[PDB]
């Protein structure tokens, strides 16, 4: 005790949005079904809710739009599972095809 | 540290979530930016059954520190109630949220907001918090129970 899972992926946080975060990453690469993600400031500041019609206003913008920056660190918690994942934002612009993110991994 | 505090904070969410009492509300606030603040809760206490509180759904706000669970929060109504051991802003005077007596660490969101609903109906004469509110129940008890009832109907969910 304790080492919670922890890993870092690679995007542009000025292209992939919270709704991308949630279903393509989160949800179908990381195996979650209920997600809250919470972004690790000292302030408790969770983006993604589980909770239908709470924080589905925010899908459509961008992760940058919250402050979340390179480096910086996200906290998902599975409702319907004890999941937890440290995941670290490292920024990067060329990705190629272009991918929505990649994992580091992998 | 904050990590314990919200990782505190985390369980409360999700028990809640999972299991809570009928009528109570206990949400994290949302921020600006559409986010949601696990240390700003707004909650929403429904009167008790048998009393003149009832039918009344009277809403506050749970500030935590990052000494929490150690240290208790802030409760506070709004918009601030008819009550002896409310303050004229807001804050609740109950024993339960003083680190000093009679807080534990281990009390957990739903033990407060059933406690603080005890206090409504029940309200504790020895530490009087507003002044009028103090004044008309140790004197016209009649016109204490009107305000009450008035204020409930007047808080009634719609
Ligand atoms: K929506």
């Amino acid at each position: 005790s304790a080492s919670k899972p922890e890993v870092t992926v690679r995007l542009n946080v000025h292209k992939v949005t919270v709704l991308t975060l949630q279903d393509k990453i989160v949800k179908e690469k990381f195996a979650m079904v209920a997600p809250d993600v919470q972004i690790e400031d000292g302030k408790g500041t969770i983006l993604i809710s589980s909770e239908e019609g709470e924080t589905e206003a925010n899908n459509h913008k961008k992760l940058s739009e919250f402050g979340i920056r390179n480096g910086s660190r996200l906290q998902a918690d599975d409702f319907l599972q004890d999941y937890t994942l440290l995941i670290n934002i490292l920024h990067s612009e060329d990705l190629g095809k272009d991918v929505e993110f990649e994992v580091v991994g992998d | 540290m904050s990590g314990i505090a919200l990782s505190r904070l985390a369980q409360e969410r999700k028990a809640w979530r999972k299991d809570h009492p009928f009528g109570f509300v206990a949400v994290p606030t949302k921020n600006p930016d559409g986010t949601m603040n696990l240390m700003n809760w707004e909650c929403a206490i429904p009167g008790k059954k048998g009393t003149p509180w009832e039918g009344g759904l009277f809403k506050l706000r749970m500030l935590f520190k990052d000494d929490y669970p150690s240290s208790p929060p802030k409760c506070k109504f709004e918009p601030p109630l008819f009550h002896p051991n409310v303050y004229p802003s807001g804050t609740v005077c109950l024993s339960i949220l003083e680190e000093d007596k009679d807080w534990r660490p281990a009390i957990t969101i739903k033990q407060i907001l059933l406690g603080i609903q005890e206090l409504l109906n029940e309200p504790n004469i020895q530490d009087p918090a507003q002044a009028e509110a103090y004044t008309i129940y140790c004197q016209n008890r009649v016109e204490y129970e009107k305000r009450v009832r008035a204020q409930a109907k007047k808080f009634a969910p719609s």
